[PDB]
């Protein structure tokens, strides 16, 4: 029939980010090493 | 039987040529998302049972039988969580898969994913592709996006009380981090270096933390396996080789194609069935690549009337990998194609081994010296010996990958360099 | 608690979490090293601490795998021997011609292993490579188309001196070990890696160019600039003192002194 | 290549640079993908994303990365030479580089790169001196079926000749934001012309079930 | 690296005068025992030959290394503090 996926051709450098940046209000909360950081 | 001649109707990955929508709803019309709640009740045992019983093995490098590399992680937990990763990464020379699975199927791995870190007890999946698929992951990021807003994914996974989370990770450009290990490193950030196993990423690893890994097409195919009974999956496949494949046929051909089939196919009905035929006629065949770089050439005299599998390639002395068919005819350079296959390597192995580091450029400048034929002969019983001294004696199969291709070239095509070094000699 | 190992018929009680190498330290057979000093983290990186496992096809390297009860070792074997060979072969590949030149002429490890346990000649008819030198300090003469690569520096400096400066920069052949920059390791502690490297890369400007082991009488000694008590090696050649050494005592300064005192 | 640091006039750590309050944001939301304590896999997409807001990597901007993550910062300096897309030179408007493996070259690649090597006038390993094009040869890139491609900034451009990458050329000199994708016909992947497969439409969700 | 030297016990002799010899330069010596080295295969057997000859003896014991337990996978920790940032 035709090709379908063409909704990326106006995909600037900034899209994957933004999604991420959207996406970080519904994850869930990471756990924690009970650390600052190993240094 | 005769296998392969397949139904479109049991073939998985379909939009495959993207001509459906690959967004949640084209995915629910298509069949995904059908009962998962039903499955994650049903649990981690009745899913790996599944598994074994379909016989399934691995589609990345060897196959290591999923079944069992899933239940080293299988356990209880101590603290330390425990992770799943997906090597969505590609460049395997003659690899055109992952990317289109997941540009026209990301809601299927989504699922896939999920089913997997329900049957190993997990809190989520990194999915880490490359870099240059920049769209891939805008496309598969926004599948995740409209997933949670759902709510098939996230703290209620479909009705239940499972919590479970995606995450997503581009990497640099590199290649190597493919390997299960390094891959691992990148993520935590160090250098794309591996380590060593023992230990092994199913009871250390990633972030300290108990993690497996896994390849696309094994985490998608593993839903529809789990939902369709799995010794209808098995049926499709000889005893060891069983289920479909996809496959990559590129090179001296009409029409180079991506494929889905069976396994335990013949080659020669592969090649000449679909893709249109071989370019300028059969006869100009020369030899193949079955499996990308990761695997040596094989002649005429085994291209014609082999299957296609784990083993029987084994037994012609070589693996399946990727099932990346590269072709040639009678109207190429072997040595400068396959110096060209070993420069790759030498521009993309990362470093820390010695015989690596200092074997791959040694190989690369004795092919490119072969390529003119500036040299003399036992110079390649030379290059056989160091092949096999690299063979083992590393940490990544990548060593492997590099000495494989050498020795079959040198198994196999002799005369050709004896000649091309008598004539020079003649030019002087 | 123990655990058993029966090498070369020979039986050894160890404990877990232990080493093949540690084992055959424990029976007297020095297995080889590059890329593992006691005092240090681990690596897989030289792959020069090869061996056989009987009942098992594949090599190991000693230097990270944990003995599992029942194995049977090999080390002075075929496939071991030859797997030295060829690491060696590859090493030497590209090691400038630089042995006199090289203040570490006789105490340097890949000398004795290639005499020893490596063969007669190279198989090399090809073209060698090179690499700038680093300044990284007035203490530290830097060559670096001489290191192997085996992270004893990396190590030791994000380990023990907290430094975390030093690091490798790049992939394949092109790799280089040494600071992106003009940076200087200065530290109490920088004065070991010379010690450490057992090539002659990261040699020590003062002693250089003055003198060779061979000729030395080594005494012994001890510090008096600070209050510690590191032993000491003081080395002397014709009535005279060249250089200063540790001296391994496994209480006080363990292998370790300070650029003071050396 | 280099794996060192000079300081030029224009590349030192005075040199300009700086994360914008909205970058922070996603620093942020990133950082919030990851355990705490174990906060620096931040590096590598930090990294791009500091790339993609000036295609060049400089001393500075590792420095202050390293400074924003809390981390030594040659912690940085090993990734930026290790991977390759890390412009750590400058670079111009596109960053074009061609697969030269053994399947598109077989499928010549090299007819293409010697037409483009024509066309821009320069040669491989440098730029115009208005600073506009960079090629680049390159390795495999997942393309190895619709074999002569190429990569310009982020898209690919595949199954093409000499003639269909000139135009293509043109039209980027051209202030165009071309269409991605393969310029022969075929559509993503499919064998050229006609089909053998998904001819059929699919099946209902409930199938083959047990 | 090497253990093929710690497995002897040696007589060495106290140092003496060792200046410089006027004409060119070279070390002199009036003692001839100091280049005097000798092996022993036991501190028993040595002290027997010392006291025999009717030297003056001292020792120094040996200085031996400790065992160790180096859990590789322990570079690649979570909670603990051996985590390194380097590969
Ligand atoms: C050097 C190397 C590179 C690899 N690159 C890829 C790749 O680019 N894409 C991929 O899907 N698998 C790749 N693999 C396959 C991996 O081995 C695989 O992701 C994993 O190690 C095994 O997973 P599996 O058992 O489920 O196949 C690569 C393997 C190696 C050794
Ligand atoms: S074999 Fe080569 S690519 Fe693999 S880890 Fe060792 S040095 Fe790196
Ligand atoms: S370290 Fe020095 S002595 Fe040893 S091989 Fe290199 S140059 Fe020769
Ligand atoms: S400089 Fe010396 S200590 Fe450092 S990695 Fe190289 S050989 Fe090892
Ligand atoms: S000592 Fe084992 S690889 Fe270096
Ligand atoms: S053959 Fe060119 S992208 Fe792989």
């Amino acid at each position: 029939t035709t090709y379908k996926n063409l909704q990326h051709h106006d995909y600037n450098t900034y899209t994957f980010l933004d999604l991420n940046l959207d996406l970080s209000k519904f994850r869930l909360p990471q756990p924690s090493s009970g650390r600052e950081s190993p240094r | 039987t005769s296998f392969g001649s397949l139904k479109d109707e049991d073939r998985i990955f379909t939009n495959l040529y993207g001509r459906h929508d690959w967004r949640l709803k084209g995915a629910l019309r298509r069949g995904d998302w059908y009962k998962t709640k039903e499955i994650l009740l049903k649990g981690p045992d009745w899913i790996l049972g599944e598994m074994k019983t379909s016989g399934l093995r691995g589609r990345g490098g060897a196959g290591f039988p999923t079944g069992l590399k899933w239940s080293f992680m299988n356990k209880p937990s101590d603290g330390r969580p425990k992770y799943l990763v997906v090597n969505a990464d590609e460049g395997e020379p003659g690899t055109c898969k992952d990317r289109e699975i997941m540009r026209h199927d990301p809601h299927k791995l989504v699922e896939g994913c999920l089913v997997g870190g329900r049957a190993m007890g997990a809190r989520a999946a990194y999915i880490y592709i490359r870099g240059e698929f920049y769209n891939e992951a805008s496309n598969l990021q926004v599948a995740i996006r409209e997933a949670y807003e759902a709510g098939l994914i996230g703290k209620n996974a479909c009705g239940s009380d499972y919590d479970f989370d995606v995450f997503v990770v581009r990497g640099a450009g590199a290649y190597i981090c493919g390997e299960e290990t390094a891959l691992i490193e990148s993520i935590e950030g160090k250098q794309g270096k591996p380590r060593l196993k023992p230990p092994f990423p199913a009871d250390v690893g990633v972030f300290g933390c108990p993690t497996t890994v896994a390849n696309v097409e094994t985490v998608a195919v593993s839903p529809t396996i789990c939902r369709r009974g799995g010794t209808w999956f098995a049926g499709f496949g000889r005893e060891r080789n069983s289920g479909t494949k996809l496959f990559n046929i590129s090179g001296h051909v009409n029409h180079p194609c991506t494929v889905e089939e069976e396994m335990s196919v013949p080659l020669k009905e592969l090649i000449e069935k679909h893709a249109g035929g071989v370019t300028g006629g059969w006869d100009n065949l020369l030899a193949v690549i079955p499996g990308g770089s990761s695997t040596p050439l094989i002649p005429k005299s085994v291209c014609e009337t082999v299957l296609m599998d784990f083993d029987a390639l084994v037994q012609a002395q070589t693996g399946l990998g990727t099932a990346a068919v590269i072709v040639m005819d009678r109207s190429t350079d072997i040595v400068k194609a396959i110096a060209r296959l070993i420069e790759f390597y030498k521009h993309e192995s990362c470093g820390q081994c010695t015989p690596c580091r200092e074997g791959v450029d040694w190989m690369n400048k004795v092919m490119a010296r072969f390529v003119k034929g500036d040299a003399r002969p036992a110079e390649i019983d030379s290059l056989w010996e160091i092949s096999k001294q690299i063979e083992g004696h590393t940490i990544c199969a990548l060593g492997d990958g590099a000495a494989w291709p050498v020795q079959g070239l040198i198994r196999h095509f002799r005369p050709e360099l004896e000649d091309r070094m008598q004539r020079f000699a003649q030019q002087h | 608690n123990l655990i058993e190992v029966f090498v070369d018929g020979q039986s050894v009680m160890v404990e877990p979490g232990t080493t093949v190498l540690q084992a055959c330290e424990k029976v007297g057979m020095q297995i080889p090293r590059f890329c593992y000093h006691e005092r240090l983290s681990v690596a897989g990186n030289c792959r020069m601490c090869l061996v056989e496992i009987e009942k098992a096809p594949k090599v190991v390297a000693a230097c990270a795998m944990p003995v599992m009860k029942g194995w049977n070792i090999l080390t002075n074997s075929e496939k071991s021997k030859k797997a030295r060979e060829g690491v060696m072969e590859f090493l030497l590949a590209n090691h400038p011609l630089d042995c006199p030149i090289c203040d570490q002429g006789g105490e340097c490890d890949l000398q004795d292993q290639s005499m020893m346990f490596g063969s007669d000649r190279s198989r090399f008819l090809e073209g060698k490579r090179a690499v700038e030198d680093k300044n990284i300090g007035p203490l530290v003469k830097t060559i670096m188309t001489r290191c192997i690569q085996c992270t004893r520096c990396i190590r030791f400096a994000s380990e023990i001196a907290g430094v975390d400066d030093l690091g490798t920069t790049g992939r394949g052949n092109d790799m280089q070990v040494g600071t992106y920059i003009e940076k200087m390791f200065m530290s109490e502690l920088s004065g070991n890696v010379i010690d450490i490297c057992p090539v002659g890369a990261l040699t020590s400007k003062p002693y250089a160019f003055t003198a060779r082991p061979w000729e030395t009488r080594k005494t012994e000694s001890i510090d008096v600039m600070d209050a510690v008590g590191s032993n000491i090696v003081v080395s002397t050649r014709t009535g005279e003192v060249m250089r200063i050494l540790p001296r391994m005592h496994e209480d006080i300064n363990e292998e370790w002194i300070s650029d003071k005192t050396r | 290549a280099l794996f060192v640091h000079r300081d030029t006039p224009e590349n030192n750590p005075d040199t300009p640079f700086d994360f914008t309050p909205e970058n922070y944001k996603r620093i942020e939301a990133i950082v919030k993908n990851y355990p705490e304590g174990h906060q620096a896999a931040a590096v590598l997409p930090v990294l791009d994303l500091a790339q993609r807001q000036n295609g060049w990597l400089p001393i500075s901007a590792m420095n202050k990365v390293a400074e924003v993550l809390q981390v030594p910062p040659m912690r940085v300096y090993e990734v930026a030479t290790f991977y390759t897309m890390y412009n750590r030179k400058p670079v111009g408007k596109y960053h074009i580089q061609v697969c030269t493996t053994t399947p598109c070259m077989l499928r010549d690649s090299d007819s293409i790169l010697e037409t483009l090597q024509r066309k821009l006038g320069i040669k491989v390993g440098e730029t115009t001196p208005d600073k506009l094009f960079t090629l680049i040869e390159v390795e495999c890139l997942g393309a190895c079926v619709n074999a002569p491609m190429v990569q310009i900034n982020d898209n690919y451009y595949e199954d093409l000749t000499p003639k269909d990458i000139e135009e293509i050329i043109d039209e980027l000199k051209a202030g165009k934001v071309p269409k991605p994708g393969p310029r022969s016909g075929r559509f993503c992947c499919e064998p050229a012309g006609g089909l053998t497969s998904l001819t059929e439409p699919p099946k209902g969700p409930g199938f083959g079930v047990q | 690296s090497g253990v093929n030297n710690t497995k002897k016990w040696k007589m060495e002799f106290d140092t003496r005068e060792r200046w410089e010899n006027p004409l060119m330069g070279w070390a002199s010596t009036a003692d001839p025992l100091s280049n005097m080295v000798l092996t022993f295969s036991a501190k028993e057997d040595a002290i027997a030959f010392a006291e025999k000859n009717g030297w003056s003896y001292d020792v120094e014991e040996k200085k031996v290394p400790k065992p160790k337990s180096k859990s590789y996978g322990a570079n690649f920790s979570w909670n603990k503090r051996t985590r390194v940032s380097t590969k």
